[PDB]
Formats: structure tokens, sequence, C-alpha cells
């Protein structure tokens, strides 16, 4: 299966310089959009989805009444 | 916020304590101004899961104070 991906990636036409940087920028934008989408969490109302601070445990003082609160991914 | 129907039978004891069976109407129109709360801390099935029990409680208490 790895060799098939090898051939598929290789077969991409050797286009002029512009589209290479274009593809790099597109990948950057895709990753950034994915991160922005993921920074919000499963949220039902009737659930004060509080900030679980990574350090020190739960945020005993950060009591999330009804309101945006972006979870730092992996944090 | 309609006054949806909620008929809630009750089987209590009167003051002279003959077994009294009373049903009641909960003509509940959730307060429009309080619906934020009526979904935060009351929820979607507000009536089905709030009103029947309070009806039973109140009706039994009232019946306890009058003979058959």
């Amino acid at each position: 299966m790895a060799q098939n991906l090898k051939d598929l990636a290789g077969r991409l036409p050797a286009g002029p310089r512009g589209m290479g940087t274009a593809l790099k920028l597109l990948l950057g934008a895709g990753a950034v959009a994915y991160g922005v989408r993921e920074s919000v969490f499963t949220v039902e109302g009737g659930h004060r989805a509080i900030f679980f601070n990574r350090i020190g445990g739960v945020q005993q003082d950060t009591i999330l009444a009804e309101g945006l609160h972006f979870r730092i991914p992996w944090f | 916020c309609r006054s949806r129907p909620r008929n809630v039978p009750v089987i209590t004891g009167s003051k002279d304590l003959q077994n009294v069976n009373i049903t009641l109407r909960i003509l509940f129109r959730p307060v429009a101004s309080q619906l934020p709360r009526i979904f935060t801390s009351i929820g979607e099935d507000y009536d089905e899961r709030v009103l029947p029990s309070i009806t039973t409680e109140i009706l039994k208490s009232v019946v306890a104070r009058f003979d058959a």
C-alpha cells in the first residue's frame, strides 16, 4: 500500500514554482482551519462545560455560566 | 409556552382519611421570560419531568386537611 502512495505522490506533475508554494499555503490554511474548528468542544445547554485547566486541575474559580469558553486543544 | 395538558391522578388520604383519588390539571405555559432557565435547569421535557410530582404533592397535602 505504501508503494501505491509513493507512485501517486510521485506522479503529481512537476508544475512551475508557483503552485508548489500555493499547495504549501493551502495545507497551512487547512491545518489552521482544523485547529480553529477543534478549539470548541461538545456543548449541550444544561451543561456548564467549564474550563478544565490542564495545570492545577479543574478551574475551581472559572464557573462557566452561559457563554463561550474555548478549550485549548490537548489542554 | 402553550398551556399544554397535564392530568395527574393522585391517591391520598383525607382528614378523616378515606382513600381519596383526585386528579388535577397543570395548565402550564412556561414563562416566556424564563424559558432560558426553563431549558438550562428544567430542560426539554420540562412539564413531563417537573409538573406531575408537584401536582401529586400539593394535592395530597390539600386533601389531608379535609374529611371525606
